[PDB]
């Protein structure tokens, strides 16, 4: 599913970003 | 300040670019964070957290620990974009649809999303009562707002929720009174140099996920500094009594 693919690609970038931003907000 | 995703999932082009533009402003590295992540093909595959389900022999306090562990696994959302729009006046059945989607899509969350999830995940526990508790605090010339899900089991009080601070969310249902639970939160805020200004207490939420009733977020509003310690306690115990009598 193209929509499912988009959501999986986005979720990976969201969690990669969240790690960086969490490390920043310590 | 936060942006809210209002187009559902997947995040549309405008909302996704807005999120990255926001990151570039906030993060000292700025554009290099996006350069490293956007389009990267080696990013970690994050497991979808398993929604907790309970045997009938598991005691409710142990279930609450598992619900809180689940909420925590989603992670606190530090991206600057909230991925689910929460309209607090929605019928419960629509907020429960949203909670289901939160478990399916498994993205980071903040305090209000956590409250909705806590309801969704404890509707299977009729011997537990759930009611929102909201806080307004003050630090360094600014006000902060926070929300947790109050819970009542076997005449004791606890809380579920999500905060960036460990002592501003989960409380095991061990507090003998509602007063003791809220005063614990007040002390935790004091320790991180916030002054508690207001507490807002909701009513108990139906365990029917198809209920059309609204959540009542601000049934009781307590001005902490004006009431003073003794009337603060008195009002808190009055809200607790009303809830119990109404059940
Ligand atoms: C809930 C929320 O995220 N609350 C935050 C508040 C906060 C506390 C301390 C610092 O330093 C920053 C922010 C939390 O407890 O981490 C809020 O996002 C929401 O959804 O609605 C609140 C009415
Ligand atoms: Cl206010």
């Amino acid at each position: 599913s193209a929509q499912q693919e988009l959501k999986q690609r986005q979720r990976a970038e969201i969690y990669a970003l969240n790690r960086v931003m969490t490390e920043l907000e310590q | 300040p936060f942006f809210v995703n209002r187009g559902g999932l997947p995040v549309d082009e405008a909302t996704w670019e807005r999120m990255w533009k926001h990151v570039a402003k906030i993060h000292p590295d700025g554009e290099k964070v996006a350069q490293r992540i956007r389009g990267a093909t080696d990013l970690p595959k994050i497991p979808i957290p398993s929604v907790p389900t309970f045997q009938p022999s598991t005691p409710v306090p142990e279930r609450l620990e598992a619900v809180q562990r689940y909420i925590r696994e989603l992670q606190y959302n530090h991206t600057g974009t909230q991925f689910f729009e929460i309209k607090k006046s929605r019928p419960l059945t629509g907020l429960m649809d949203l909670a289901k989607e939160m478990t399916k899509e498994a993205l980071p969350i903040k305090c209000l999303e956590a409250v909705i999830l806590g309801i969704y995940l404890t509707n299977s526990m009729p011997t537990l009562e759930r009611f929102p508790i909201s806080f307004k605090t003050y630090f360094s010339g600014n006000y902060f707002r926070h929300i947790v899900l109050g819970v009542n089991f076997a005449g004791r009080y606890g809380a579920l929720g999500m905060s960036r601070r460990e002592d501003l969310m989960y409380k095991p249902p061990a507090f003998r009174t509602l007063s003791e639970l809220v005063l614990d939160f007040e002390a935790a805020y004091g320790r991180c140099w916030h002054v508690l200004k207001k507490v807002k207490l909701g009513q108990s939420v139906s365990h029917d996920p198809h209920s059309v009733e609204q959540i009542e977020w601000k049934h009781s509003v307590l001005d902490v500094e004006r009431l003073g310690r003794d009337d603060f306690r008195k009002e808190l115990e009055r809200h607790a009594r009303d809830m119990r009598l109404k059940i």
